[PDB]
């Protein structure tokens, strides 16, 4: 069951999306978004993004180390909920997990699934391309042209973070 | 047969630590006018498996108020990202020869933080919350120049492959062209593993052990070992970034030989550092990166990237 | 200026050095005679095939096989 | 296929050091050798009690310039590219605009820790 | 005197020589005296999935030449 | 489609409704922020890497860089809450109802 | 919609260049210059036909051309050529600057006899 | 605030607001979203007060929210459509998903719950600046997609909205609650109109930024914030009381003022679709706004509300407030109606 | 509105991203470069209302290109016929589907 592993993975991933989308605590929901990328990673990885997928990864891996900080910091309690501390929270993610496992038997059975769009069941490996790519690959020449010719792109990007951070001062003043 | 060579890289690094651990204190002592361990055997040889055997038949000490989870999670997670993150330095030849190993290795040391914050955030202690805030400040202070500095080094090498750095370096060390840049990155290096003068975590001084102070023996040794290791990477890291040596294809017995006895010389000039400076304080080291390295790293970053379209001297990609 | 400049070199050495820096990396690619070089070094770098045109019978300027004298060739680099 | 082998094993590495650290032993354990160590005396409130940072716009700022640096580490494949001075123009932009964000923060006291 | 320090360093240097090396004798012995090929770019991954397929054996390492045409 | 296009989408949407039926805790709604982020941006890029659009790769990373231009927003929209209440409870945001 | 065309098995059989891809880099370059035509007539039908069933031919004449020209090799040049593409094929990245000596000795040879 | 900053700020939004409306990519959409968004923020957090705090948070989650179903629905048209032009879409699902999240930034309800509340939580400079400028791009957008919103579902939110903000207008005495839900009322009336002809959607667009603009920069001018003081400001200034008279019975719909032009042209694009139920319906329902504004004209101007012994004081200082283009927007938003022929410059 | 600023100066900001037939970097083409460009050729000038049903053709032929759902379908049912006779006992793979091929190089 070799060729289903990006599917392995993707299953991983929903799995990190329930974990942490029931709120039991932002420490462990930054645990679950931590793992979450990294099966991300894994899977933009195995379609052949690994520049994407490492600085996915690096960047969600600095802004859960900032956000773990804050909540040390700031949102805290006296006692924290692990998973099970809570009737709720336990209960939405036993739910959430039910309804992906319940997804993955119903598309695993007859290889087709109606969930708003039609899906297939076959591993995504068809869908690959069958030819070469010479000496180079197609992503970093994409993201390489971002200064040749995304000059207006780069202009409003600058901007919008030289803005953000005149805002990150204004706000957090006090007077 | 990949098991073979797996395995063939995992435990010459666990010996090479516990051998750090012994030339580390002999070394240390006889910069403070003394002498190191030489009793347990001939000039000391025995020390580390003593002190391997003794920390692995006492008590574990999983305390109540600690998340169990997490206290068992974060220092298998520190070995294991200590580990996985050997691979891509080529020795000559690398054993997983990633074409992106450079950020590889950016990312999986970003990671290897949260280790550090989930020993200090999993045991219920006040010291480990100090101790984990203080590697995150630290990591906040260190992380953005590390990352500026690396760009700025590679924009001569052509690509992030650490397999092509050797070739870059075939004719003269790229540390006479970018020599500030190397003092920035060993400091960042210094600055990274919470090496002194920038410890901060594991502070006998203004804490007791900071945030392996609920951690017993046993899982002790692992944050031990990981951070030994992660210095000796970073050595043998900053040893291929800036002193390529020569290599030979069909001797590769000469590189592995050169870049051994250089990085014994690196990690040598860290105990160097670490018996010579009081430690900062946490917060002036915040001051020290944000204030004095960025600068600098932004204005070499920008003469690093006008300089070969000014020479045309721009690497090639391949 | 020149007392700014002393003043601001014992103070803080280390932003004079970056604005040194900063100032010979803006100005200077515009003074160099080389960027021309770097330009058509990368535009020489053969990434792609060149493909063939068909031979209407009037193309003086290409030729029918590499070896022939016509076409653009690359001694400069060479030299350089 | 060799990547998740060598995680893998690293990993199994890692976890069988903790179970031989665990079983192998005499252990015993009572109610006061595993209470939190606060040098000898019992502590005063809880380790979980809000711990009022003071490097917040610090935090922020990281916040901003990790992905805003991150941007830049394509330049390498673009000093690749046909047309250079587009390219050389928009990374020094970017870079000047990196220092003047840097500047702004430096000159309105935003570097300076609280309190 | 300090030249004690010098017998574990070099174990230290023994334990930083047996890995490395180990790989390269490693990548001379599957890869039939050869160093291991590198794929960084899918030209490369063609020529070795050509080579793989033109030996016969299912080993891109053995090598065909020019002794196989007419 | 294929079959990780819907395991994304099931992401999305159960990112989706743990955002929307909040549970008195601020950085968990920004965490929830996040995680749709992430989701959207792994779409992106594996439609863009499955149809070849090499020039679209400029796309996600550039969006990427906006995702702080709001996430490292709502903290600096948490400081000041946390500064005028001991917490940062959503039931604690309620003076605006009169 | 229409059946897809497709060749039969008996039209695309034709005998192939049987050698390794570093026995292809060693003699890239003279393969270049001397079998040009046929190869540019083949990549030109490829690139204003866009149908590799349509450029069958012209793909046979390139496999006999390039193997006429191993062929010529063979009968005269064989050991430098040999010990040329022994030394390239030993490198891990067919690096051509690691066999500066052995390539000097294989055009030197095939200047001289060719 | 310093002056600079302030001048770059609202620079900001400009180009965050022209750039979406410029652009011909949906990347460049979201990028101008999220820039008009990030640059915003600070404008209502201007005196530095809790409430501030509170409309920010609630304002900020709302967009961000928005903005992700904007980008959901922008992959999903990119999906099944290869492409990035700002045309019509080729999903319904990606309309669907695209009319909620312009819902949800133009506070349009059932999406409306945050709108009364930021509006009051925030100083008038800024409520005047939301309540105006930032929906100018969400129409323009919806200007672009004209052939793919789904016709049942614009409707039924067009409908919600007017009624929602008839029936919340009537119980409010703070001025700012009143204007938005007229903001709301006023958002169902352009959006019902958009399918047939868009034309009549700008002309509305105008002519309740101008009203809207008017009514805001009177209350500056009087310095009032609930219905007390504007009844008090007979004492001060009377030709105030009149100007915000006249001003609200436009509002109103009421012939021969300029609050007639947009809906009664509304009406003649949806006979002409044999429509006749749903103008109508729309027109009995804004017979509430135009009951909250009488009552706030009974308030104000046409009765003569007590007042405290102070404000004979006040009558010693006249007003030097830089009350800017305020008789041209008087003038426009009262004695506009023969002109009209003049939206055909419009088309 | 739509304020066209880019053609009015002729300043072009976002018109290469916009397709995937456009100047794509070393000429590198997307996989459904043929179908978009005679789509765009197709409906080029002739308004949306006639492009919805004049070349609805060529838009099929290249949302079949970019999803793959027909070419799904019809391997699913190969794949499940093929299964259907295997463990009916009724079908044998050929030998070059099973491994032992002696591809063509
Ligand atoms: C890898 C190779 C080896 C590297 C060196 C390793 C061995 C040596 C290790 C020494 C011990 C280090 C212990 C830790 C020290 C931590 C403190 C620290 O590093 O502080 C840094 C200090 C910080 O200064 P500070 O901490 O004193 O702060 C001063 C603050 N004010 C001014 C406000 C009082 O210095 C730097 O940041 C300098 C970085 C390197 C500068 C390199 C400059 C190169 C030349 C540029 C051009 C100059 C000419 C002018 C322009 C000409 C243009 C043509
Ligand atoms: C990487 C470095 C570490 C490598 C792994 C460790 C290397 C050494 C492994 C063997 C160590 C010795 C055995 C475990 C430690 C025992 C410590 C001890 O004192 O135990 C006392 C105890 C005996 O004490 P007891 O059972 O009489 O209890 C006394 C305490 N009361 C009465 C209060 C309960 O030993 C054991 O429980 C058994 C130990 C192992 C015995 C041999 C097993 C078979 C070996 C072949
Ligand atoms: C003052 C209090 C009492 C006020 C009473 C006012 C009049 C009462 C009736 C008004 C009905 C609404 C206007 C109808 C105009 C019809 C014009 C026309 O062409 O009709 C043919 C058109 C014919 O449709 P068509 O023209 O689209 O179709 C083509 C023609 N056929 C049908 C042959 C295919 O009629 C309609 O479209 C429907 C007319 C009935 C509408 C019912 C909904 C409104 C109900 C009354 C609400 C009144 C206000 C209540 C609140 C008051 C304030 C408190
Ligand atoms: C509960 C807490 C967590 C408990 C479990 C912890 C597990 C270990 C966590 C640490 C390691 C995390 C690794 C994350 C992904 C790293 C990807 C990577 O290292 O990629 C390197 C390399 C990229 O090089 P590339 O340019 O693709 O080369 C191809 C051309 N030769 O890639 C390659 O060369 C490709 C090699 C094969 C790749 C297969 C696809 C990715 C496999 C991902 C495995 C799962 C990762 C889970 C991470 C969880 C993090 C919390
Ligand atoms: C269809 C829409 C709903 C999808 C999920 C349905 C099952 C799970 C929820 C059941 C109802 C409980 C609930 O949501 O309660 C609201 C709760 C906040 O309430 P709280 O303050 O925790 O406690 C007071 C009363 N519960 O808030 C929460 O519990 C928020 C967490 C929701 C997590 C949803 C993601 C899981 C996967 C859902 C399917 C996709
Ligand atoms: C056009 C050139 C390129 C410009 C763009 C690229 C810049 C690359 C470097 C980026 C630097 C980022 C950080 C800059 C911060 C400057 C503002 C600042 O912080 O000034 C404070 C400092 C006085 O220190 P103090 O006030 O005590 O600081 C608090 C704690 N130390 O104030 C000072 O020390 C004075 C700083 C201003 C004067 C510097 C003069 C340098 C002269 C160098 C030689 C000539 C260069 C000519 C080029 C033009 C320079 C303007
Ligand atoms: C990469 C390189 C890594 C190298 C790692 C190891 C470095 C050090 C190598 C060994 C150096 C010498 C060590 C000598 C230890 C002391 C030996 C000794 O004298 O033991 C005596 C003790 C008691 O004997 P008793 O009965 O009292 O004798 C009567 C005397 N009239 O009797 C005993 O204690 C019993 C016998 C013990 C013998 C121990 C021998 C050394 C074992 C070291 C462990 C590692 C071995 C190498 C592993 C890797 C290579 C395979
Ligand atoms: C189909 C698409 C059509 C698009 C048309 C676009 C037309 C141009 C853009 C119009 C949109 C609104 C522009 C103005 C937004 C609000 C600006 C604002 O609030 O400025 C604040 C300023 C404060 O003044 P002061 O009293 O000194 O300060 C008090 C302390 N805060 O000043 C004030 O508070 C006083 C008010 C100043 C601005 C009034 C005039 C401009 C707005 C009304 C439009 C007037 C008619 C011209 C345009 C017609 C078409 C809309």
């Amino acid at each position: 069951m070799m060729t289903y592993i990006v599917f392995i993975l993707s299953i991983i991933f929903v799995m990190g999306f329930v974990g942490f989308s029931s709120k039991p605590s932002p420490i462990y929901g930054g645990l679950g978004l931590i793992v979450s990328g990294g099966v991300g990673c894994g899977i933009v990885l195995n379609f052949g993004g690994s520049f994407l997928g490492l600085m996915v990864f690096l960047i969600y891996l600095g802004g859960m180390m900032v956000v773990f900080g804050y909540t040390t910091a700031m949102a805290t309690e006296q006692y924290p909920e692990v998973w099970v501390s809570n009737k709720v929270v336990l209960g939405t993610f036993i739910t959430g997990l039910l309804m992906e496992f319940l997804m993955v038997y119903y598309v695993l059975k007859d290889k087709e699934v109606e969930i708003v769009f039609k899906f297939n069941g076959m591993g995504d490996w068809v869908i690959y391309d069958t030819g070469d790519s010479g000496f180079f690959s197609e992503e970093a020449m994409g993201i390489a042209a971002l200064y040749s010719y995304g000059t207006w792109l780069v202009i409003v990007t600058g901007w919008s973070l030289l803005i953000g951070v005149v805002v990150i001062m204004e706000i957090t003043r006090g007077n | 047969m990949f098991m073979i060579n797996v395995l063939t890289l995992i435990i010459p690094i666990l010996l090479a630590v516990a051998f750090l651990t012994l030339v580390e204190r002999k070394v240390l002592g006889y910069m403070q006018f003394r002498k190191g361990p030489n009793v347990v055997g001939p000039y000391g040889l025995l020390q580390p498996i003593a002190d391997a055997i003794k920390l692995f038949i006492k008590e574990p000490l999983r305390p109540a108020t600690s998340s169990i989870s997490m206290f068992i999670l974060a220092p298998i997670l520190a070995l294991t990202l200590a580990l996985t993150m050997w691979i891509p330095l080529p020795m000559p030849y690398p054993l997983i020869n990633m074409n992106l190993g450079v950020l590889f290795m950016l990312a999986m040391s970003s990671l290897a933080v949260y280790s550090i914050l989930w020993s200090g955030w999993a045991s219920n202690s006040k010291y480990a919350l100090i101790g984990a805030l203080r590697a995150v400040a630290q990591t906040i202070s260190y992380e953005v120049t590390l990352a500026i500095i690396l760009l700025s080094v590679l924009l001569m090498n052509g690509s992030f492959t650490l397999s092509t750095l050797i070739i870059t370096q075939e004719q003269v060390w790229l540390i006479f062209p970018a020599w500030p840049l190397a003092m920035m990155w060993f400091i960042s290096t210094l600055a990274e593993t919470n090496r002194a003068p920038f410890d901060l975590t594991e502070g006998e001084s203004e804490l007791v052990s900071g945030f392996n102070v609920e951690y017993a023996a046993g899982p002790f040794a692992l944050f031990f070992m990981a951070e030994y290791a992660n210095i000796i990477m970073m050595n043998i890291f900053t040893t291929t970034l800036f002193l390529g040596a020569f290599h030979n294809p069909y001797m590769p017995e000469l590189y592995t030989i050169n870049f051994t006895i250089k990085s014994l010389l690196l990690s040598i000039t860290f105990l160097w550092i670490r018996a010579s400076y009081p430690r900062f304080r946490y917060d002036q080291l915040m001051h020290l990166l944000w204030k004095n390295f960025l600068p600098l790293t932004l204005a070499l970053c920008m003469w690093h990237v006008s300089l070969p379209i000014l020479l045309s001297s721009i690497p090639p990609q391949t | 200026v020149a007392a700014f400049l002393k003043n601001v070199w014992a103070k803080e050495p280390v932003l004079v050095a970056s604005f040194a820096i900063a100032g010979l990396a803006v100005i200077l690619p515009t003074l160099s005679p080389y960027t021309k070089y770097s330009l058509m070094i990368n535009r020489a770098t053969p990434y792609n095939y060149p493909v063939p045109l068909r031979d209407d019978g009037n193309m003086p300027d290409v030729p029918s096989h590499p070896q022939d004298p016509q076409g653009p060739s690359l001694e400069w680099l060479k030299r350089l | 296929m060799n990547l998740m082998i060598t995680l893998l094993t690293n990993f199994t590495l890692a976890t069988l050091l903790v179970t031989i650290a665990f079983w192998l032993p005499q252990l015993n354990v009572y109610s006061e050798k595993t209470s939190p160590y606060e040098c000898g005396f019992d502590p005063m409130g809880s380790a979980r009690l809000p711990f009022s940072m003071k490097f917040f716009l610090v935090a922020i700022t990281f916040l901003l310039f990790d992905l805003e640096i991150a941007l830049l580490l394509p330049l390498p494949w673009a000093s690749q590219t046909t047309n250079l001075n587009t390219m050389l123009t928009m990374a020094l932009l970017l870079i000047f605009l990196l220092a003047v964000s840097l500047a702004y923060e430096w000159t309105q006291k935003g570097l300076e820790w609280t309190e | 005197m300090w030249f004690e320090v010098l017998p574990g360093i070099a174990v230290m240097g023994v334990c930083l020589f047996i890995p490395g090396m180990a790989t390269a004798r490693i990548h001379r012995f599957s890869n039939g005296g050869r160093e291991k090929r590198v794929a960084h770019y899918s030209y490369q991954w063609y020529l070795m999935e050509r080579d793989r397929r033109v030996s016969g054996v299912n080993r891109y390492y053995v090598s065909k030449g020019l002794e196989n045409i007419d | 489609m294929s079959l990780v296009y819907m395991n994304i989408m099931m992401a999305f949407t159960v990112s989706l409704t743990g955002l929307l039926m909040y549970r008195s805790h601020l950085m968990s709604s920004l965490l929830c922020l996040e995680g749709m982020m992430l989701s959207l941006f792994i779409l992106a890029t594996l439609m863009i890497l499955n149809s070849h659009f090499t020039l679209a790769s400029m796309m996600p990373i550039i969006l990427l860089v906006f995702a702080a231009c709001e996430a490292a927003l709502g903290l600096s929209l948490l400081v000041m809450v946390s500064n005028t209440y001991g917490t940062d409870y959503v039931q604690n945001l309620n003076l605006l109802q009169c | 919609p229409g059946i897809v065309e497709l060749p039969s098995l008996e039209d695309l059989k034709v005998q192939e260049v049987k050698v390794s891809s570093s026995v292809l880099k060693a003699a890239a370059h003279h393969y270049g210059a001397q079998c040009d035509k046929p190869n540019k007539e083949f990549m030109l039908c490829r690139w204003e036909e866009k149908d590799p069933r349509r450029c069958l031919e012209e793909g046979k004449l390139v496999n006999q051309c390039a193997l006429e020209f191993f062929r010529q090799i063979k009968r005269h040049c064989a050991e430098p050529f040999t010990e040329y593409w022994t030394c390239i094929d030993y490198s891990g990245l067919q690096l051509f600057r690691r066999c500066r000596k052995e390539q000097a000795q294989f055009d030197k040879c095939v200047l001289d006899k060719l | 605030m310093n002056p600079i900053i302030l001048i770059i700020i609202l620079m900001t939004v400009m180009l965050g607001t022209i750039i979406v409306m410029i652009s011909t990519h949906w990347l460049l959409i979201w990028i101008g979203f999220e820039m008009n968004m990030l640059a915003i923020i600070p404008i209502m957090m201007k005196k530095h007060n809790p409430r501030a705090t509170e409309a920010s948070t609630k304002y900020f989650l709302t967009q961000s929210t928005a903005s992700m179903l904007l980008m959901m629905a922008i992959i999903i048209n990119l999906m099944f459509s290869g492409q990035w032009t700002v045309m019509k879409l080729f999903n319904p699902m990606a309309s669907m998903l695209m009319t909620m999240a312009l819902a949800m930034k133009l506070g349009m309800a059932p999406f409306h719950f945050w709108v009364p509340e930021v509006t009051q939580g925030i100083p008038l400079s800024s409520g005047l600046i939301l309540l105006t400028w930032q929906k100018l791009a969400p129409m323009s957008v919806l200007y672009q997609i004209l052939p793919s919103i789904n016709l049942d579902l614009i409707l039924t939110l067009s409908i919600l909205s007017i009624t929602i903000g008839g029936w919340g207008g009537l119980n409010q005495t703070q001025l700012r609650k009143i204007m938005a839900y007229s903001s709301i009322a006023h958002m169902g009336w352009m959006t019902a109109v958009l399918l047939y002809n868009p034309t009549m959607t700008l002309l509305n667009l105008i002519i309740y930024i101008i009203m809207t603009s008017t009514m805001f920069t009177l209350f500056m001018a009087n310095s009032t914030t609930t219905t007390l003081s504007l009844s008090h400001t007979w004492n001060k200034a009377p030709i105030m009381t009149i100007l915000v008279l006249i001003t609200l019975l436009s509002m109103g719909g009421l012939p021969p003022l300029s609050g007639f032009m947009p809906k009664w042209m509304i009406i003649q694009e949806m006979t002409k679709n044999d429509s006749i139920i749903l103008p109508t319906l729309m027109a009995i329902t804004a017979l509430l706004n135009l009951y909250f504004y009488m009552r706030l004209t009974y308030s104000t101007a046409l009765t003569m509300f007590p007042s405290t012994n102070n404000m004979k004081m006040k009558w010693q200082f006249p007003t030097t407030k830089r009350m800017t283009l305020l008789p041209t927007m008087t003038v426009l938003s009262t004695m506009l109606l023969p002109l009209t022929p003049i939206l055909s410059i419009l088309e | 509105p739509f304020f066209d600023v880019q053609k009015k100066l002729g300043v072009d900001l976002d018109h290469w991203m916009t397709i995937q037939s456009a100047e794509q970097p070393h000429r590198i083409p997307a996989r459904c470069h043929a179908f978009e460009k005679e789509w765009i050729e197709c409906a080029h000038g002739i308004g949306s209302i006639r492009a919805e049903k004049e070349c609805k053709i060529e838009f099929e032929d290249f949302r079949e290109c970019l999803l793959r759902q027909k070419t799904m379908k019809r391997l699913n049912a190969i794949k499940r016929q093929r299964d259907k006779l295997i463990k009916e006992g009724k079908y044998t793979p050929p030998p070059h589907h099973s491994g032992q091929e002696d591809l063509r190089p």
